[PDB]
């Protein structure tokens, strides 16, 4: 458990633990939330040439493995080494992001990569209905606002993208003040920071990105009815918490109370979740899962679900929203306590997997926003300190009689109108 | 249960329509929308339209029947005045 971050000319962040391999990468503070409607998908395209057969063979000769991830707030390019080769990873990083960042964009490479992210993003829209729905949830929830842009980009902005768009983006966002270099694995801080302060040369230092306009939640829906699909997939959310919200953890705990479910897993049917008494009688769904998604400016708190019970979708939604009503008025001590324990377990399994590439992404994203990483033991202190009173005060502000955002696809004829769903965000009282 | 005659309407999830694919709908919460001081400026030259199409279908039958009524009445008035008692004797029985 370590967090050593220090700024030379660039900002260097590491977290070392004797494991096996080491992962080095640069993580930029700009993602799909920084694109336009019209160059949407430029980051995903950058990712895909960085992993192209040409660049990927040059790394595999050296015994290096490549990894990249496009998100909303950020963007990361990562090389995993075998831990004494922690220097030959920094060679491949700079040989790409200074030298080859004019050789990767060759006409034959770009056209074969663009053709591959087109088959890629098309395949997504055709078949991945849960993530497709969740992506459209962000699209309508945050419409005409940076968080609405999908991470993979749209088929139409993608096929109209040229080399100059990659260039213009790279020249405005792959800057020094919008970068953090991250090392996870087992390698020391002073083992890496010296290999970085070895070579100087700043490259476009002093240049800031471009500013924008703030993200906002708009209560709304997008309904992607398709009667030929064998199920209905729906996601429903309120405006949640940004990272570095006081209620960052209260929100995450609230989502753990209702948790996630899988009708076919015997153990899942037995969880201490009151909602399960309602939904199992007539089998109202195959699965659901609650989430508290947090970004820089905003977040989404809600749930997603999939079902073949297409004539009782209204009972699914009704029982789920009646449970959420309880958070404001009647959530019990032992529900909160169950959530604490399970939130710790899952937050643990995230922050300490046996895979440094995940560690890098979690470290990178955190330090880009607040300039530091809160340690796992520090989180548990915050989690344990949450009372029933906290959850109630949170839910009464975020959940009770608040606008929602809805998205769905498949057989959603039985998903009732907006106002019916929205009325269930509260209860009648004297 | 007890059986059932087939109809031309079902219920939520099986309404009896054709299979729908390709249509995507969008909407926005009433809560997020402009309090009702909008209509006018945008919507009053708009409506008062649907009766430009219609007023002739109503007015021309109305006209025919009002004319026909006014005429028969004024004729009855004449018949029962002094001037018309001669015509009255003629048209009566």
């Amino acid at each position: 458990a370590e967090v050593t971050q220090l700024s030379n000319g660039i900002v260097v962040a590491t977290e070392h633990n004797p494991a096996h391999t080491a992962s080095v990468g640069v993580v930029f503070g700009s993602g799909a939330a920084n694109e336009n409607p019209y160059n949407n998908g430029v980051s995903n395209l950058w990712k895909n040439i960085f992993l192209s057969k040409e660049n990927s063979a040059v790394a595999a000769k050296e015994g290096l493995a490549l990894s990249s991830n496009i998100s909303r707030d950020f963007q990361s390019y990562i090389v995993s080494s075998l831990p004494g080769s922690t220097d030959k990873s920094l060679d491949f990083l700079n040989q790409s992001f200074i030298q080859q960042k004019a050789n990767l964009l060759s006409s034959s490479n770009f056209e074969a990569t663009k053709k591959s992210v087109l088959k890629q993003v098309q395949d997504f829209e055709d078949n991945d209905h849960p993530n497709r729905v969740l992506e459209h949830l962000h699209s309508t929830a945050f419409q005409n606002t940076p968080l609405s842009l999908p991470t993979r980009g749209t088929l139409e902005s993608l096929e109209n993208l040229v080399v100059a768009d990659l260039e213009s983006f790279a020249n405005n966002h792959f800057l020094n003040s919008n970068a953090v270099v991250v090392g996870t694995g087992n390698i020391k801080h002073e083992d890496l920071v010296n290999s970085i302060e070895s070579k100087n040369l700043s490259l476009q230092t002093g240049t800031k990105p471009v500013l924008k306009k703030k993200a906002a939640f708009l209560g709304s829906e997008v309904r992607l009815r398709d009667d030929t699909l064998p199920k209905a997939w729906i996601s429903l959310a309120v405006e949640g918490e940004p990272v570095n919200s006081p209620n960052y953890f209260v929100a995450k705990l609230a989502a753990q109370i209702f948790g996630s479910y899988n009708a076919f897993e015997p153990a899942s049917r037995l969880q201490g979740i009151k909602l399960l008494d309602n939904i199992q009688e007539y089998q109202l769904c195959d699965n659901f899962n609650h989430f508290s998604l947090s970004y820089k400016d905003s977040g989404l708190w809600g749930f997603s679900t999939a079902t073949r019970n297409v004539t009782m979708i209204d009972d699914l939604i009704h029982f789920t929203l009646k449970q959420w009503n309880r958070l404001t008025i009647s959530v019990t001590d032992t529900e909160v306590e169950r959530a604490k324990s399970l939130l710790k377990l899952q937050l643990g399994q995230l922050y300490e997997s046996g895979n440094p590439v995940n560690d890098a992404n979690l470290l990178g994203a955190e330090v880009l926003i607040k300039g530091s990483k809160l340690s796992l033991g520090e989180a548990f202190k915050k989690i344990d300190a949450i009372t029933v009173k906290d959850v109630k005060a949170w839910a009464g502000k975020r959940l009770w009689d608040q606008d929602i955002a809805i998205a769905g696809t498949g057989q959603i004829e039985g998903l009732l109108d907006y106002m019916r769903i929205r009325s269930d965000m509260s209860m009648m009282r004297w | 249960g007890p059986p059932s005659g087939k109809t031309y309407m079902g219920w939520w999830g099986h309404m009896g329509g054709p299979k729908q694919k390709g249509i995507t709908s969008y909407a926005v919460s009433p809560y997020a929308q402009k309090p009702l001081q909008g209509i006018f400026h945008n919507a009053v030259f708009n409506s008062f339209r649907r009766f430009k199409s219609q007023f002739l279908y109503v007015l021309i039958p109305a006209g025919i029947y009002w004319y026909w009524w006014k005429n028969g009445n004024e004729y009855n008035e004449f018949l029962y005045s002094k001037a018309g008692r001669e015509e009255l004797e003629r048209v009566n029985v």
